[PDB]
This record gives structure tokens, C-alpha cells and sequence, in this order.
């Protein structure tokens, strides 16, 4: 995560 | 993504300085009885992968005449590398870019964004992702001219590493590959690499890394984690799973601890996929079975994004 | 630094990954009728130029004798670059590496040191940076082991130059430089750089560049400035100030707006020096003689490690 | 400055 992409 | 010969030449953009980057053994931290190959996609011009990516959506989705420059509005909802490769090619090649992410992101997320002058749109904290994604769909719907990047589906990111991350891999290891391991956040880079190697005629095994808190592919409930860049809660379309030998569940926490050792050990500064995948590449190559065997993995990420993150926290009470 | 061919072969330590840096042409920002081309030391593996000159100590002085792993201890005051990248190559080679620097310097730049295990020692704030070359020079005087990197001094430091950086800008140029622009902060870069240039017959003009506030060169008083990586304070004895055809000051403010620009512009992210040197090189290039003529500067730095300083203050606002 | 270098 975050989404983190 | 002709060879293009830059350590000799001089480029015309700096579009043209992505991919073509540079592959490294894991050297001390490699106690086993295989080679271990890094791809340092960190080396990128923008630190990421995703420069990749953002560069084959541009440049294919113009070509094929979806993306009119001035005029086309890219869309996505993104608190990572790939809102950061989209603003940064947005910006060169006339096209406004909106990115929409959570409010309580940090401001250096934000910060990088609106350096190269994207509008970012920050969605109420408590809807978490779900609102920034809800936010982007509903920009796209609203406004003719917005289009999705749409990096969990587009046909351009597997594309793009079959194209090029996958041949120069097949290059630079002199067309020895045992097996290729990668972290899936969209899935381009395992996928794309792993059919450039099949077709080349590897009989390399294929295996995905995913966090042991988000165990999607295994079978398992998608759920928060650290590893951040993997990990996306289902299955990309990207995502090609008929390619894959092997799921490999990595730790959040040997994540980090791999991240961490990398750095003293071998010089390699990384964020949180590339602990893994380093992670995941060094429990492969214990197996007695790859005894003198070619393991490829991939550093995503350059290091410096992360010193904000829970990453490095440890660093300081040392 | 025999030309080692990265994006076709797998490294054996990161080290072999430095230099050989990409060449880019300035486009939308270069309204001029002169070429002006940008030599990317941001894309170093640690992001900088220091990248040169700390493998340079490392490897020369190991040569010579003078360092020996596990047993010499590298000292240096930083609170830029060479300390970064010292820590870095230390930390893989087996070097305990001191840095010290002042109290009042930010977290991020004692973290990155401390994630490549250097001890940072910290002097009083009141002091300043000469508090902090203080310590260094009296750890060095009462430790037989310790041995300063000696930046400013070094006879490695224009040597790296002038056998990597120079020949590489002479084979991507095709041979064809017309002056080359550089901020001087050791003055490695353009001493090294000016020397092979003049070893192959080349007639550029060769321009250092300092801050307005600061312009030592040019015969004025030393004081504080804002372009972090140049400027001094004082004439470096690496600098050969007879290789200088013209000293031309940037001020300040000049360097920050440059900067801001072309992340825009041109997509290249850097720091105060990079727009310093970006912003001379304009300057040059709209001296009407220079139509046609090809100008050749640097990069010095990427911008990642600039989020948290002045430079992109403005960005907040906006 | 710092020193900056
Ligand atoms: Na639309
Ligand atoms: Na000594």
C-alpha cells in the first residue's frame, strides 16, 4: 500500500 | 526503443534515456551457490520502472492516434511511481496530466507531481484509494477529452518490457536465464519479460512475488501490507498468470530488513519491491537445485523516494 | 573506467555503474540558434557527480597504498554530495566512514549517510561549516588510521575528469565542442574536463561558473549563497584556473527559476547547480557568435534530494 | 552553501 503503484 | 547508444551518443529527449539500463550481480549479500542478477530499473531517468510505462503510453497510444497532444487529458488515480512517470512525460510532451490520490499522502508524494505541473487531485482521506479511483473513473466519464492511463489494464505495459526490459535481460546475461523472479503491481514487467524470454527459447521458471498480508494470487484475502508497489488487492489485466511457475509470498517485514541490508552489503538503495524481490531471489537460490543456475530479479525503484516512508524509520534509533 | 559496455553486460560491484553518463540535447527550454548539450551526471548511481570523484579516492588510493580496507578510516566534512557518496562506496568496500557536518543540517542528509552506515558526526550549529572541517581536520591529526578524502585538494579529483567525464563528452559531441560551462564547487569537473578537451585538439572556450553572491573567481568577496554544490568560498587548489577562459556569476535566484523551468520544459530534474549551469549556458548561447556552435554543460545532481530544500519553495504556492 | 558539496 498505498495504493503505492 | 531501437538500441539506442547513449554512453556514445546525444540524445534528442530525455525519453529516450528510458530502459536500456543496467544489470548487476548481487555480490556480497549472495552467500548461496547461484548467481543472482539485479535489473536496475532504479536507473531509469525518473527512478522507476515506471518510466517504462508511462513512456509506451505515450508513444504507442499517440501513434495509434488516442492521445492528441494539447488536446488529450491523462487521467489516473495513483499515490506511486507511475502518477510520477506519467506527470514527468506529461509535461514534455504537451499533455496535461490529473492525478488523483488520498489527502493524508505525504507532501513529498504530492510535491514531485506538481514540480512537473500536474493537477493533483487529493480525495477525502477516509475513502482511502477507493475514492481516488471513484475520482479518476469519474473524470474520465464526465470529460470527452480525459482518457484512463488505465496501468492495471493496458495492453502497452506488458508490451513494452517484452519489447525491451525482456531482450536486454536476454542480452545482458549472454541468453542464460534459470529463472526470472519479479514483485506484480500491474504485472507488466513479470509478464512482458517472461514472454520475451519464452520466445527466445528460455526454459526459465517464472516466478511472482506478492506480500504475505495481500496473498491474491495464492488464493488468499487481498489486505493492507507494506511492500509498497506490489501488491494491488486483485488481479491485474495486465497480469498474464498462465506464465507463472511459481507465487512466492514475501514478508513485509523481510522486505524492509532486505531493503536495509542492500544498501551496507552491495551499494543497492531500493525501495520496499526491490527488498523483496532481493528477498525472494536469495531464498531461490538456497534451493540446492539451483546450484550454478542464473537467477534475474528487478531493483524497481531507486531508494532516495522511500527516505520519507517507514522504510528507513529503523535508521534513526540505530 | 576502460569504456564497460552496461546496458549490454551484467557488472560485478555497482561501482563499474558510474560514469558513462547519458549526454541530452536542451530543447524546448533552448530558444537560441546554438546546440546546447547536457551532460546527465544526475544519472550516477547515487545520483550525483561526487559519484567520479569518490570512486576515484577509493580506487586510486587503494592503488597507491594509501587506503587499506578494514583498517583506514575516510573522514571528510560534507554536507553535500562527496559526503553521500563517500559513505556509499565506503560502506561496499569495506571503509568505516566519518562525515561531519553541523547540527542544524536537515534529517534527510544525515539519514542518507546513515543508511550506508557512515558515522555522522554533528558540531555546533553556532559554528558553522568551518566548526565542521575543524573536526574533521582533528580527527584526522589524532587517528594514525584516519585520512582525509580532501575534496578541494585531491590530486584524484581532476584526474577522474579528465580520463571519463572529458573523453566521454568528446565521443558523444562527435568531436565537436564549442565551449564547455561548470560550476565550480572542487573545480574536478572543469579542470578534468578542460584538460582532455585541450588534449584532443579541441579550441572550446571553457567557462567556470560561480554565484553572484559568492564570486571568488572573479576577484570579489566570499559570502553565503543559495546554488548548494558550487561556490566555496575560496579558490580550490584542484581548480587550475589557468584553463578558464571566462568566470561568468549566476546569481542565486537565476539558478532556482532555471531549475524550476526545465523539470517543465525539458523533463530534467535537478538541482540548484544544474539550473545555475543550464542558466550560463543560455546566457552563452544567445551571444550571436555562438550560432551553430555546440555548448556543452552539466547536470550535476538529480533533483530527488533537493524536495526538501529552497529550491522547489515556490512550488507550494503556485 | 552549506559548505553544499
Ligand atoms: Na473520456
Ligand atoms: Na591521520
Amino acid at each position: 500500500d498505498g495504493s503505492g503503484i | 526503443a531501437a538500441p539506442f547508444d547513449k554512453s556514445k551518443n546525444v540524445a534528442q529527449s530525455i525519453d529516450q534515456l528510458i530502459g536500456q539500463t543496467p544489470a548487476l550481480y548481487l555480490n556480497k549479500l549472495n552467500n548461496t551457490k547461484a548467481k543472482v542478477v539485479l535489473k536496475m530499473e532504479c536507473e531509469n531517468p525518473m527512478a522507476s520502472v515506471k518510466d517504462r510505462l508511462g513512456f509506451a503510453i505515450y508513444d504507442k497510444a499517440e501513434k495509434e492516434g488516442k492521445l492528441i497532444p494539447g488536446k488529450s487529458i491523462v487521467v489516473e488515480s495513483s499515490s506511486g511511481n507511475t502518477g510520477v512517470s506519467l506527470a514527468h512525460l506529461g509535461a514534455i510532451r504537451g499533455y496535461k496530466v490529473i492525478i488523483t490520490m488520498p489527502e493524508s499522502m505525504s507532501l513529498e508524494r504530492r510535491c514531485l507531481l506538481r514540480i512537473f505541473g500536474a493537477e493533483v487531485i487529493l480525495t477525502p482521506a477516509a475513502l482511502g484509494m477507493k475514492g481516488a479511483v471513484a475520482m479518476a473513473k469519474k473524470i474520465v466519464a464526465a470529460n470527452p477529452n480525459a482518457v484512463l492511463a488505465d496501468q492495471f489494464a493496458t495492453k502497452y505495459n506488458a508490451l513494452i518490457h517484452e519489447e525491451t526490459t525482456g531482450p536486454e535481460i536476454w542480452e545482458q546475461t549472454n541468453h542464460n536465464v534459470d529463472c526470472f523472479i519479479a514483485g506484480v503491481g500491474t504485472g507488466g514487467t513479470l509478464t512482458g519479460v517472461a514472454r520475451a524470454l519464452k520466445k527466445m527459447g528460455s526454459h526459465a521458471r517464472i516466478v511472482a512475488v506478492e506480500p504475505t498480508e495481500s496473498p491474491v494470487l495464492s488464493g488468499g484475502k487481498p489486505g493492507p501490507h507494506k511492500i509498497q508497489g506490489i501488491g494491488p488487492g486483485f488481479v491485474p489485466d495486465v497480469l498474464d498468470r498462465s506464465l507463472i511457475d511459481e507465487v512466492l509470498c514475501v514478508a513485509g517485514d523481510d522486505a524492509i530488513e532486505t531493503a536495509l541490508k542492500l544498501t551496507r552489503s552491495d551499494g543497492v538503495f531500493c525501495g520496499f519491491s526491490g527488498g523483496a524481490n532481493v528477498y525472494a531471489a536469495l531464498k531461490i537460490a538456497e534451493r540446492p537445485e539451483m546450484e550454478g543456475k542464473t537467477i534475474v530479479t528487478v531493483i524497481p525503484s531507486f531508494g532516495e523516494r522511500y527516505l520519507s516512508t517507514t522504510l528507513y524509520r529503523s535508521v534513526r534509533d540505530e
